[PDB]
């Protein structure tokens, strides 16, 4: 049982920093992922990071532009979106994955999801 | 005397049978029902973060190629016939080392049915990895899982389900762990997607609650006794420099030995456990007691009475806060 | 040779004798060779045994020959065999040096004698409440893995009472006091009734120099603490050092003993004795502290000299009588 | 109901198939694409200088002898069909002991394709040697590699490449080492020349950073506390010969026990580790403290105050230099 | 170029050969001659009461079915031909775990002879149980045996004899045990009767004499030094209460640690060993020495001189009696 | 597209091939050339007197039955073809446990040549026994050998030689032993005669020099520090009976613990090692220091100054003699 | 990443001692090799030595004439060329090899190379 | 490298005691053997003994008549010849055998040999 709350969206024309706070049995779900869903398009994987060790992965589209890091003190995973593009207009979600739930890039492997923040540039 | 008739029937079934092809190849996926009869959980290892499980693993599926008529009986065949039959490629994802018992023969069962249903049972001893959160150790609660998945066949070719619903896994009451108790077990059926495709997943999870009885006697009681031992120096006269200093040294050294011994029986985790916090607190009290006499010796060349009431009171307060927080 | 070829040719290996009929009656016998290890930490014991299984297979009956056909282990793979397995075996294996230690002797009437030598590590549930003055009972359960009571029925052979060989065994730490062969015909595990043959043997832990080792340092530490009573009260560092050394050594002995034993949360009789000894050595140091505080007294030492040897003797009588 | 048609197709493929000959024997080398899905890294051993790795090892290559037509599907066959097919002689050069899981069947996957492409997957638990530089231990950084090479076929007969580029190896985030963290992983493709010939080499390397949290509590903190414990003798009056001498002895003896215990958990390397330097420095301070009282006792039969300000200051300076150098 | 002729000869021998039947089946028993070439005795374990033996096990017997003519040579065939030939079911009765080396091939030799004689050699590493009498430990003498017997064939079907008489077993001089010396070895041939029948038995026994050099330095010398250490308190003035009491405590505690350490390296036997008697005697002397000062302290609040002459004299007398009894 | 032609050629070679017969059976012995590519030496164990070796074992021999014409290429076949070919019965005489790696396939190579030459390579991890002379330990030099011999074929049937002379064994520089250094390696070819006959022997020997760096820090330095610690009692006034006696006891007890710890990490050999002599000498100095104060205490109820100059001088002289003798 | 600098060449008619200094991640490359390349001829292996243990190998042509030794204090590997011959006229290089890079005699197995010193007699 | 020197022969009509002194790497050759060679006849094995453990073997001809023992202090192996016979007229040699050199009875398995003493009765 993990609860995910994300905030820090809004509308800009730039650098933006999303955040996602987790609470509950975070030990059983050590992997946090970021997903965005364009209108009509299928939900797209953005990046994933582990709670322990800070190992991270990114998609090719957001590679070298988005940075993901977390702090275990606040149980918060934050996505830093820099050098925004008009293609980056989608609802950003926060998800958690089980230890033996498979690959990172597939949203169906994640059990708990956040509300979702709409970002338009 | 229909053994020849049964032999002819079985030979007909295996004539032209292709083990390389799953039942209903190229068509609907074959549903495989699974039930587990747990024999015992031999070991639970914190250092290796794994547990050893012995169980009877039964698989239930229908193969129309093996359907027979005219025999109103369930054919219980020799276990060696399984080599000429297709079996699911079931494997345990989180296991570290597993084997099938083979004395006096391989612990394997094949039981055919007139409609083509096949019952496949195996007695498997498996060592499955289980990551443990030792922050609240030894007052922690652990959730160890057993992941069951098909290796080669995707969800388009095979499907897994717990035969009997929540009653698929039995023998949980047979588990007798000296250090843990089985609070609850759960059955989970889901699909896991990899690059090769989506695969059916069956998960069996146990919630383990550690028993505090061993650790109270082994660790907590000696730590308290050493702390009480350091309080004896307060009643000793200040002129007995050798006696009071020796009491402070021995309690401090003994506390270190207890702390070192405990950390050698656990994996080298970076975070601080609950038991480590208690040992660190106990070390502070004994260290302050020796520092207390050093202050008394320094001023001399009332304080002892004040120390006789603060240290037992503060230690009792520390124990009350520690136990309430972790219970 | 022609008889052996004919029997194999018409033999259906995948089917038990008389399939779809009366269950096969399998006679079973055990010849225990040794019991190597008995680990309380691992709750297991290792046993090497000759397992003899006898049953009648009419498909192998031959004509005109009254001599039993003594065959090697290479003939084993051709015939049907009972799927006998040890229910409570953690691990087991066959001896294959210099060849597979298997025996098949075929009789003209169709009776098959099947003997194998196997070493098995068998789990034995042990209660350490009275450890080390404890008597343990260990089982050896034998059962058909796949054939229910409708197909295979087990029973101890008449020769079991003469070839068990449990009397000849020599154990380093235990002694086989009693043994029993039990048949349980009402055992059902998952589907169908599986008869179970069980061998129960009782092990009594030897009480000799082994228990002397654990109990004497406990006693000797208590005796050492008594020495401080005869030491003058003015010798503060001497009596304090004697008190602390006994207390610390007792603490380490409790820590070392439990650590060098199973991690089970069991209050063993040895642990109780350690607690009693720790109370006495701690009380001895408290006694001097009270005497020192009152001095800031020789009667207290004299009374302590009487009570502690007397009280320790009394508590030992209560302790030893209860567990023994 | 085209199982018979599929059976005829597969039997045709294996009719005349020679496992002794590689695809395109005598012609261009066969390109083998390799991907690794890391399951976990169970252990990292400094004493044995090796690590245990569990992974899904997939091999991709095209064999025109297995090409089939008329079936617009990918034939996922039983794992036992791999014995009748040619597979690359891939082995791990730096492994010490490896095996393929075989419960409930061998953890092996064969997936044919209409164009002749063959997918071969194995779940392998391997113990690979990894030489470690312990000069900066426990603040060291380690680089452990996994060498993949063909045993018999040279570069003229077989070629290796990472299928998917830098995305060939996945599951790195699944690695949960209590003592290490995966800083980075790299994929290297190269050719290695031996006397028998030149062979294709694939290398997978991880950079491991050790966690200092465990060693601070286990080793550094007790060493500091013992050093602080020796400073108590300065405040004790010089006439208390038994008390101050006992304080000096116990701190020195305790320091030796800590040093001996640490060196027993590590390989017998000849060079001095970073932790050894800290322990040697701590031993000097406690040894000098006992020598300080011997000087005080000798002159007696001001110095203590001068020792009260030099030893804590020098030890703090020693700690500052030590941590700056190794961080 | 008579390889074809030899191939025809060997194929003729194996045509119609029945491995299920022993030579001269139904007639006189087949005599099997056995020689052993001992390679080494790797370990002798008192805790497990077993020893590890590596040897070359040769078996000699005549099989007229394998007799060939026209080839005046001894056919040394590949070791894989033993699977098509009858071999004795020889097993070791007292072994605990044995195996045949298989690198680079199975360590097996087959050598046929024109008259039908078959030479069968195996390199076997075996762990054979050996019950040990530790009453005189470490000055004890052990007799470890290796029992050789046929498993299925009785004396009516097979017979065993040592080929070469007392020279059947060689390589005894190659045995280099750091803790034991091979005093003598014996060869015994006899018949053992079971319920199934009477079976031929070959027994190879070694008499091992333990070396006292290690135990003198490891155990006896430290015990003597501690006992001598306790005698120092006699020459210390009675007013030094802290010094003499500390001397008595440390010697007693050190003696207990030595006794506990020794018993942890040996099986938990109930009877008292020779070394245990020496340690118990040493503990009495140090315990009496501490009790001696307690008597001196009690009377004070001549005796020391009397103790200076009795304790060394009594301890020397105790040592003289102990060594004479066990030598 | 000559795969069919190659398949026909290979099938012709194996048609009528008899694995039971060596090449040129009944004629001249077959010469087998052997090269070793050392991968690593994982462990060197003094307790077990053995070392673990991983290597590539190549065997070269000519078999005219496998000669082929019309294909100007070296046929690199699958490793599974070795089961249908005759291979030498090469085994290691002094090995204790060996195996051939089998991931992802058996680490085996077969490479035929047009003239009939066969290249047979194996990756073998072997544990070979190596008796060690520990008289000069830890300043000793060890000579560990690897004996290579044919098991069944005598010198009349097979011959062994190092292919390439002194360059047959490579990879010696790859050996990275933390405790040893490879001074030299030698290749020896000879014949060994047994009762069955004379057999060809190949021997590979390494001379290992132990590194003293670990033992200086682990053992020699603590022993010196304890000896220096005992010298502090000389500067302490004689009236401090508790302090000086405690110093003597602790140094003696600590010396015993160091001596016991060292002997537990080594095999129970009866002879005295070089390190044992140093520890015995150090124990004498600390024991004499405690006896020195007992003499001082006895006469009291100048000597200390005499002890301050003799003990450091004698210990320095003892160290000088000890190091010169063993270097 | 290992940097190799070699010096000590020149022209002589004798005994000469080359040297090679290494810096960087020398632990990952414990084997140092010496190579020479005659004009037109392929690069020739001269000798190799390990950083730890001092184990060394030499070619037949330079056997018993060239000695190779190293000192870990300076991270320097030096080649001592004695009894020079007119055939020993080539550019001498310094190379480092990985732990699992294969045989010593093949220059392609070495990753990092020095500049190269020309020696003519 | 082991050097063997034997002495104590001469001519007698009785009891005689041969001796053999060893020096060098005696650890690598723990087995010492005695051989005699009659004129024209092949060299004959007499007896063998190990340096450590004192295990000994003898030939049938010299069994119960010749005794072999050694002392490690002097590194000497001595053969005591009692109840001499006219058949015991041969040159007696001293040999050392390697650890894995095979059987005792075969002189070719021994590496180092002594000079040899002629004994005639
Ligand atoms: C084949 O082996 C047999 C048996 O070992 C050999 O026959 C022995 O020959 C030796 C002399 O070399 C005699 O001392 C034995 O008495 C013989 N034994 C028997 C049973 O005959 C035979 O010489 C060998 N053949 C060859 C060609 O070596
Ligand atoms: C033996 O052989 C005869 C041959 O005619 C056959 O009829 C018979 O059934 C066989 N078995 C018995 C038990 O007679």
């Amino acid at each position: 049982q993990v609860q995910l709350v994300e905030s820090g969206g809004g509308l800009v024309q730039g650098s933006l920093r999303l955040s996602c706070a987790a609470s509950g049995h975070t030990f059983n779900y050590p992997i946090m992922g970021w997903f965005r869903q364009a209108p009509g398009k299928e939900r797209e994987f953005v990046g994933a990071i582990s709670w322990s060790g800070g190992s991270t992965s990114y998609a090719d589209s957001v590679k070298d532009r988005f940075t993901i890091s977390r702090d275990n003190a606040k149980n918060t995973v934050y996505l830093e979106m820099n050098n925004l593009k008009p293609e980056d207009t989608a609802v950003y979600y926060c998800a958690a994955k089980g230890r033996y739930s498979g690959g990172l890039y597939y949203p169906t492997n994640y059990d708990y999801w956040g509300q979702g923040t709409q970002v338009t540039v | 005397g229909n053994m020849s008739f049964v032999k002819e029937t079985v030979d007909k079934l295996l004539k032209g049978y292709d083990i390389r092809l799953r039942p209903d190849f190229g068509g609907p996926p074959v549903c495989v029902g699974m039930n587990i009869d747990i024999a015992s959980i031999d070991m639970v290892s914190e250092v290796n973060m794994d547990y050893t499980l012995t169980m009877y693993f039964q698989q239930y599926w229908r193969d129309k190629r093996l359907a027979y008529s005219g025999i109103p009986l369930n054919l219980t065949l020799d276990n060696r016939v399984a080599d000429q039959l297709w079996v699911p490629d079931t494997y345990f994802l989180n296991d570290k080392k597993s084997f099938v018992h083979g004395v006096t023969v391989k612990n394997r069962m094949i039981r055919l049915h007139p409609d083509g249903t096949v019952l496949y049972g195996l007695r498997i001893t498996t060592t499955a990895a289980c990551m443990m959160d030792l922050r609240r150790y030894p007052l922690d609660e652990q959730n160890c899982t057993l992941e069951i998945e098909s290796y080669g066949y995707t969800t388009d070719d095979i499907e897994f389900y717990w035969r009997g619903g929540d009653k698929a896994v039995t023998g949980v009451e047979r588990i007798e762990l000296p250090q843990f108790s089985i609070v609850e077990h759960r059955l989970v059926s889901r699909n896991v997607v990899f690059a090769t495709g989506a695969y059916p997943r069956l998960s069996l999870s146990f919630r383990l609650k550690r028993n505090i009885g061993y650790f109270i006697l082994q660790t907590y009681m000696p730590s308290i006794l050493i702390t009480i031992l350091s309080w004896v120096s307060f009643w000793i006269n200040y002129d007995a420099s050798a006696a009071r200093v020796a009491l402070g040294i021995t309690t401090v050294l003994t506390m270190t030995t207890i702390n070192t011994h405990l950390r050698e029986t656990l994996p080298k985790i970076p975070y601080v456990k609950a038991i480590d916090m208690y040992l660190m607190g106990c070390f502070v009290f004994v260290f302050l007691a020796l520092l207390e006499y050093a202050f008394v010796n320094y001023i001399f060349f009332a304080i002892d009475r004040w120390s006789r009431i603060v240290f037992p009171f503060t230690f009792s307060l520390f124990n009350l806060v520690y136990w309430l927080y972790y219970v | 040779l022609p008889n052996l070829d004919g029997l194999i040719a018409g033999y259906a290996r995948n089917f038990r004798p008389g399939i779809g009929g009366p269950p096969v009656n399998v006679a079973l016998a055990l010849e225990v060779a040794s019991i190597d290890h008995i680990s309380e930490a691992n709750m297991e014991y290792t046993m090497t045994v000759f397992l003899h299984q006898s049953w009648r297979d009419s498909r192998l009956s031959y004509n005109h020959t009254n001599e039993t056909l003594g065959l090697d282990s290479r003939f084993v793979d051709k015939l049907w065999l009972p799927d006998t397995f040890i229910v409570n075996a953690k691990s087991a294996w066959f001896h294959d040096v210099t060849v597979e230690n298997k025996l098949i002797r075929l009789q003209p009437d169709g009776v098959i004698l099947y003997s194998i030598r196997i070493t098995s590590t068998v789990a034995c549930d042990m209660d350490l409440a009275k450890y080390p003055m404890d008597e343990q009972e260990c089982m050896l359960d034998l059962e058909s893995y796949g054939y229910s009571s409708e197909d295979i029925v087990y029973y101890w052979s008449e020769s079991q009472e003469h070839i068990h060989g449990l009397d000849k065994l020599q154990l380093a730490q235990f002694t086989i006091t009693s043994y029993r062969f039990t048949t349980e015909l009402m055992n059902f595990k998952s589907a169908g009734q599986f008869p179970r043959l069980s061998l129960h043997f009782h092990l009594r832990r030897n009480r000799g120099v082994y228990i002397i080792q654990s109990y004497m340092p406990s006693v000797l530490l208590v005796a050492m603490s008594w020495v401080s009573f005869w030491i003058s009260q003015a010798a503060v560092p001497a009596r304090v050092s004697l008190g602390i050394t006994t207390v610390l050594t007792m603490t380490t002995l409790m820590v070392s003993a439990r650590s060098s034993l199973p991690r089970a949360s069991a209050i063993k009789a040895l642990d109780v004795y350690f607690w009693i000894c720790y109370v006495f050595v701690f009380a001895a140091l408290v006694e001097y502290a009270f005497a020192h505080f009152n001095a800031d007294a020789d009667t207290i030492d004299i009374y302590a000299r009487a009570v502690f040897p007397a009280a320790f003797a009394a508590v030992n009588v209560i302790y030893w009588a209860a567990y023994a």
